[PDB]
């Protein structure tokens, strides 16, 4: 697609639907179990788990059916392990404890929160506005680490070990475009 | 390909495929076969749509008799189609990108085919349709600026495929951009009988490149991202060791 | 002597700006192809004060080096200024290949500049053949799929859109769409699509 | 190095001092009277263009035809400048297209000296040009303008995608 | 079978909404339906037929207008679908000629919307506006500098009037309009200025009719002691052929046969031009048009006697097209004061009352041939003001009440204007009824200091200067907006170039043939002419 300087990165939605193209757990309020009724018979999914699926029981779909069922009275989403306040507590004080590594998460990170936040507002044990909250001190956090490490722009290579997609994307045209000038200007002198 | 273990794993494929090649800085070659069963899937998945379709609104509109129930009605042909117009989103996002450099190293790639060393051929990088794209718009391009200023310009350069003198107008694609990278590691589960893969402290298994302008060597563990050019990281690339985001 | 084309590459970045900063195909500029006919008038002077030069060379009585250095700076002087029109030509028949891509290969002559009288005869024709092509092509292996769709990807299913414009009633799949003038529909996203690209529709 | 790159095409367009180091009749004749030829050692500002070629065709001893002086751009007052504040220096003064022009200028002649101070110079301002494209409005000051203003030409492209990049990001998280 | 919409929906829907086509309406499927319904048989289970069919719908209807929407006229598509499974030539008048303006610093032809078509015409809209009198020679000015400036000699650079005020002694190269001043001067006009000239050591180029009102370059040396411009050189701009016209603006289609332009878009064509050249290189002889003499008189017995004489010749092998030109009634029409006898308009009308009784007899030439009637310089609409003197130039056509009997007794008749334009399938041709050898002489400027070099002179003045009426506002007033139907521009291929005062003859030059019919009667013959469109001619008589 080339739009302009759209061809040499990602816009942020195409992000969203890669990361929307992830599994993720469902409580169904519903029964489908076939007699012992249409078929699912999609292609790019298994069917299996849709077709033998019974009510209040745990079952793993891809995140867009997921919404589509929860656009309707048809489902319930179960919120991941570090979605709470209990687990982004550590989270952040390893970050503050550690002034030099990035803490390891899902490179789902703040896609997956924003998704759930806007859909998924009233099938969470904790309130929104903490999670809300937590959540931008860690992007704060994450954003000072990434600010003081830039500093370093070598010609050879650089490592970042635990950044998100979004945090990439919205520094891949700057990044790249100086390490590339520094590194024409390195071969046009020899 | 030669065997499918599912179509969940063609998808898989495709969606690589795509990642890999709106960013890199090269055209690479076409998976014929991945297509070859995506588009023959489409066509049977549109062919029972539209069949079942045809059947519940013939049964409605025979007679009054009994309106579908909304259960497990709705739903299920809303996801079929859903999934095919995204399928069919990606298919064409994909196919754009590549009409793209096509158009831009039109010249280059016409110059390389015609030499008879090089192993690499216009057949293999290429889908037949865009070999005729490239053939017609190469043909009314030329046309176009030889009628407008080059049949006013002097016959000792009226040649636009000169490669002497001061500047040439051939366009190389730049092998030395920064990508950005994430070590996927061997694709086999056992992910450890590759003869290149090398050993650390702590383990860490990793694979080590050169840099032959730098002088260097830079190791590259699994599950960590690096800035990498692309020139020392084309064979990692094409044997699906490393993903590119 | 080349300053001249110079004018010419400088008016041509402008127009990159306007490519740039409207992020949008839409009223592009009209050519100058006034100044390129008097830099091919003026290059056809210096093609034939080579052509006399290499006569006296050839007569013996001009001095080699004379001659030789006249023919570098003469061919320089070529070389600049095919130079500066061919940086002038990409560019335009890239914004028109761009332009002519996404509306689906019709030109939309019912609505973007009115009467494309701006554009040269022979770019004009160019555009022609090039929307032939953009035809030719989904007529192969590919008549599933509709190259000149939408590129945002799928996030909703049924949208509220508003009519812009009002019209008769259209024909849909075991549907038929009414399009009163200012109403508001809740309807499939992928049954509206080719009316909002059209303009009939708003409110995505 | 493109052909059809406009901004190349134009920074090949710049002037620079040079030399008749090898004496030529009969030249001159776009400069001055024709029937005038041209002495040796007689200074002008030949267009780069030309200046690449004739000063390294020879023609023929196969001294080249014109001797290329050192420009006052690339100056120990520049560099003087350049290194004891790079932040502050306002390049866009000196030239439009400095950074292709040294790039040129250091491809033509090998000077491991020039190549340093000018990756320190591009690395030290890289970093404000993320820090003004990183603070987004929710107008402004006269110190980011006045940056703004002394930016290259080729600085403008890195500091409109940055800018864009963090603008979509930002329309997309807040909705 | 009468069919179920529902049921036909989706077939016609995917194939005019998702490969090719939009917006289907409620006319559109009913007349699909009745479409299948004629291709009846075993369709809902034939796949190739029907779809074929809707590509050939689609064939059919991109072409006309944009095809975003099918009204009832489905039914005549499918009527364009069931004929695709001499003509293509037409006559126009200067009153229906399409109008295209001109604007100098953008060098293109514009077109400008008809009144006739997007304005009301209840009551007046025939009048034009004040400032299209100003605009006139603005016009013509700027279409001859640009044909002047096209030209392979001139890449010397004329000089604007008005920036010779401050030089002397020096040379130079203008042109304008070449007229008196109010004193009583000779003067040249230019959008900028104005100057005096002179004369009294001028050497013209020979040739050339030097009249007042013609563009005209001049060369001479300018002086400040007054304001006299020193002429040593006259000379008329030279001319252009028709394809070098033509190609500058493509293959624009001004008087558009295939298709038309106007305020959305411009158009072009010249795939169909190469295939109707050739097909009117095969049956030429067959399509024959006949002209006849001008100022025939349907008064006196002799006139009547010899056209009964041409008919009876020329019904067995009838014409393609018959052109009736010159003045039909030897006394002008104008005010009658004596109730005692027969008035001037009823006298008028009897003379036409005749023709359609001789038409009679000539069932094959009627059948066969159709008819075109040009006026004269003295017909009911002129004479009525000018008492038989020349006037405005683009006149209107014979009244309708007047030939009531003419369009009833033969099937094909058409009247024109003085100035009239026909469009073959490869050909264009252009006829102006009136007299220009006396005119030009008569007013030929005088320079201080074997019949066919007359007519030279002129027919290289005419197609030098470019415009049918070479004259001023004085002599000849112009309709203010129908003056770009006298404008020769993409000049035609012949010229029915008919004049009383100059004698037969067959001239070409310049891509263009030139031919000058006659008086009908002349020293007690009778003379016709008619033109092969194979470049051949053919002269007969009959006493």
């Amino acid at each position: 697609s080339l739009p302009a300087h759209l061809q040499q990165t990602f816009s942020p939605e195409e992000i969203q639907f890669i990361v929307e193209n992830e599994p993720i757990k469902i409580f169904p309020r519903i029964t489908t179990r076939q007699k012992i009724h249409t078929r699912w018979q999609l292609i790019t999914t298994d069917d299996k788990a849709l077709n033998n699926m019974v009510a209040m029981r745990s079952t793993e779909v891809v995140l867009w059916i997921a919404l589509l069922l929860k656009q309707q009275s048809k489902c319930s989403i179960v919120a991941p392990q570090w979605l709470t306040t209990k687990e982004l507590d550590r989270k952040i004080q390893y970050e503050k404890t550690h002034p030099d590594r990035f803490s390891e998460l899902p490179w789902n990170w703040l896609v997956l929160a924003r998704i759930l936040f806007n859909k998924a507002k009233d099938d969470f044990h904790d309130p929104i506005h903490e999670l809300r909250g937590k959540i931008q001190d860690l992007r704060e956090i994450r954003q000072i680490k990434v600010l003081k490490g830039l500093k370093y722009l070598n010609e050879s290579h650089l490592q970042l070990d635990n950044l998100s997609l979004l945090e990439i994307n919205e520094l891949r045209p700057f990044i790249t475009e100086i390490m590339d000038k520094l590194r024409e200007i390195h071969t046009a002198s020899l | 390909t030669q065997i499918y273990v599912s179509p969940q794993q063609d998808f898989s494929d495709l969606m690589k495929s795509w990642k890999n090649e709106r960013c890199s800085p090269e055209l690479l070659p076409y998976p014929h076969q991945l297509m070859k069963r995506l588009l023959n899937r489409i066509s049977m998945q549109s062919q029972l749509i539209e069949n079942i379709s045809m059947g519940f609104l013939d049964m409605q509109n025979a007679s009054n008799a009994n309106p579908p129930m909304p259960n497990e009605s709705k739903l299920p042909l809303l996801c079929m189609e859903t999934e095919l117009e995204r399928l069919k989103f990606v298919i064409r996002s994909y196919i754009r990108c590549r009409l793209s450099k096509i158009d831009k190293f039109s010249l280059y790639l016409r110059q390389l085919n015609e030499d008879e060393n090089s192993l690499i051929s216009l057949t293999d990088l290429l889908s037949k349709d865009e070999i005729k794209y490239h053939d017609t718009h190469s043909l009314i391009w030329l046309k176009l600026v030889n009628d407008s200023i080059l049949k006013y310009m002097p016959e000792e350069l009226q040649a636009i495929n000169d490669t002497e003198g001061s500047v040439n107008m051939i366009d190389e694609p730049d092998w030395n951009k920064f990508v950005f990278i994430h070590v996927n590691g061997p694709p086999d589960g056992k992910w450890n009988e590759d003869p290149l893969l090398q050993e650390n402290e702590f383990g860490k298994p990793c694979y080590t490149v050169t840099i032959p302008d730098l002088k260097e060597e830079v190791e590259l563990t699994i599950g960590s991202i690096y800035v990498m050019r692309y020139e020392v990281i084309r064979d990692l690339l094409r044997d699906d060791k490393v993903a590119l985001i | 002597y080349g300053d001249l084309g110079n004018k010419l590459v400088l008016e041509a970045k402008r127009t990159k700006q306007l490519y740039a900063r409207s992020n949008q195909d839409v009223n592009l500029p009209m050519y100058h192809e006034d100044i390129i006919r008097n830099i091919l008038k003026e290059v056809s002077n210096l093609r034939k004060n080579t052509e006399y030069l290499k006569e006296q060379q050839q007569l013996g009585m001009l001095d080699d080096k004379v001659a030789k250095c006249q023919y570098f700076v003469t061919l320089l002087c070529m070389e600049r200024n095919k130079r500066c029109l061919l940086a002038y030509q990409r560019l335009r028949t890239d914004i028109l290949d761009s332009m002519a891509w996404n509306n689906n290969g019709l030109d939309l002559m019912s609505s973007s500049q009115q009467d494309t009288n701006n554009l040269s005869h022979q770019e004009q024709e160019y555009l022609k053949e090039y929307c032939d092509l953009i035809t030719d092509l989904k007529s192969g292996d590919l008549v599933d799929i509709d190259l000149s769709g939408s590129l945002v990807p799928p996030s909703d299913v049924f949208i509220d859109v508003r009519v812009l414009k009002d019209a008769g009633e259209i024909q849909t799949e075991y549907g038929v769409f009414n399009l009163i003038k200012d109403s508001q529909f809740f309807v499939r996203q992928s049954d509206v699509e080719r009316l909002i690209q059209q303009g009939y529709l708003q409110k995505i | 190095m493109g052909y059809y790159d406009i901004d190349d095409v134009l920074a090949d367009g710049t002037e620079f001092p040079c030399k008749f180091q090898y004496d030529i009749p009969g030249l001159g004749y776009l400069e001055n009277n024709p029937g005038r030829p041209i002495t040796k050692n007689t200074k002008l500002s030949l267009p780069l263009w030309l200046a690449r070629i004739l000063a390294i065709v020879g023609g023929d001893e196969p001294v080249p035809f014109v001797e290329l002086l050192p420009p006052d751009m690339f100056s120990t007052k520049v560099m003087n400048a350049i290194k004891t504040d790079p932040v502050a220096l306002d390049l866009h003064s000196i030239n439009s297209h400095f950074f292709s022009l040294a790039i040129k200028w250091i491809m033509l002649f090998s000077e491991k000296e020039l190549a340093n101070v000018v990756s320190e110079l591009l690395l030290q301002r890289a970093q404000e040009l993320n820090h003004h494209a990183s603070s987004l409005s929710i107008n402004t000051n006269i110190a980011t303008s006045t940056f703004l203003l002394k930016l290259e030409e080729m600085e403008k492209e890195i500091y409109k995608k940055s800018h864009e990049s963090y603008k979509d990001t930002k329309r997309w998280m807040f909705k | 079978v009468k069919i179920q919409p529902p049921l036909l929906r989706p077939l016609a829907y995917r194939v005019l909404s998702r490969k090719y086509g939009l917006s289907i309406k409620s006319d559109g499927l009913s007349a699909l339906a009745e479409f299948v319904g004629t291709n009846i048989g075993a369709n809902w289970r034939q796949g190739p037929a029907t779809i074929k069919f809707l590509e050939q719908f689609a064939a059919v209807w991109k072409q006309q207008e944009r095809g975003l929407f099918i009204d009832q006229s489905g039914v005549k598509e499918v009527i364009q679908e069931m004929k695709e499974r001499r003509d293509y030539f037409k006559v126009i008048n200067a009153s229906q000629q399409q109008r295209f303006s001109y604007n100098p610093h953008k060098m293109q032809f514009i077109f400008v919307p008809n009144k006739k078509q997007n304005g009301l015409g209840g009551i007046a809209g025939f009048l034009p506006d004040i400032e299209d009198k100003v605009q006139m020679f603005l016009t013509r000015y700027y279409l001859t500098n640009d044909r002047v400036m096209r030209n392979e000699n001139f890449q010397m650079s004329i000089t604007p009037i008005k920036n010779l005020l401050g030089r002397d002694a020096q040379n130079f190269l203008l042109l304008g309009l070449l007229n008196k001043n109010f004193k009583g001067n000779w003067s040249l006009e230019d959008p900028s200025g104005s100057v005096e000239i002179d004369i009294s050591q001028t050497i013209p180029t020979q040739g050339h009719y030097y009249v007042p009102g013609c563009m005209v370059l001049v060369e001479g040396i300018y002086y400040s002691v007054g304001n006299k411009f020193h002429v040593t050189s006259m000379t008329l701009p030279p001319g252009e052929r028709r394809e070098i016209t033509l190609e500058t603006i493509g293959n624009l289609d001004l008087l558009g046969i295939h298709g038309i332009s106007n305020n959305n878009f411009i158009a072009r064509l010249d795939k169909d031009l190469k295939i109707r050249l050739h097909l009117l290189e095969k049956e030429l002889t067959d399509h024959k048009f006949v002209i006849l003499g001008a100022n025939l008189f349907l008064d006196d017995l002799k006139i009547m006697t010899a056209l009964s004489k041409i008919l009876q010749k020329l019904n067995d092998d009838p014409p393609t097209l018959l052109i009736w030109q010159g003045s039909f009634t030897s006394v002008p029409v104008f005010a009658s004061m004596s109730s005692r006898n027969i008035s001037s308009s009823t006298q008028f009308k009897n003379n036409f009352d005749a023709l359609a009784t001789l038409l009679s007899r000539f069932d094959n030439l009627t059948e066969n041939t159709t008819m075109i009637f040009i006026p004269g310089p003295n017909d009911l609409w002129g004479s009525m003001v000018s008492l038989g003197a020349s006037g405005t130039l683009p006149q209107d056509p014979i009244p309708s009440a007047f030939t009531k009997k003419i369009n009833k007794v033969c099937k094909n008749v058409v009247w024109s204007s003085n100035p009239t334009r026909i469009a073959y399938l490869s050909q264009e041709i252009v006829i102006f009824r009136d007299d220009l050898s006396g005119r030009f002489k008569r007013h030929r400027l005088e320079f201080p200091f074997q019949k066919v070099q007359e007519t030279r002179k002129l027919v290289k003045t005419i197609l030098d200067q470019g415009h049918l009426s070479p004259f001023l506002d004085s002599l000849r007033p112009i309709s203010w907006d129908l003056d770009h139907t006298l404008t020769l521009c993409p000049i035609p291929s012949t010229m029915v170039l008919c004049d009383t005062t100059s004698a037969q003859f067959d001239l070409t030059y310049n891509g263009c043939k030139v031919i000058n019919p006659g008086s009908f009667i002349h020293n007690r013959r009778a003379r016709y002419m008619e033109y092969v469109p194979s470049s051949k001619k053919t002269i007969q008589e009959e006493i």
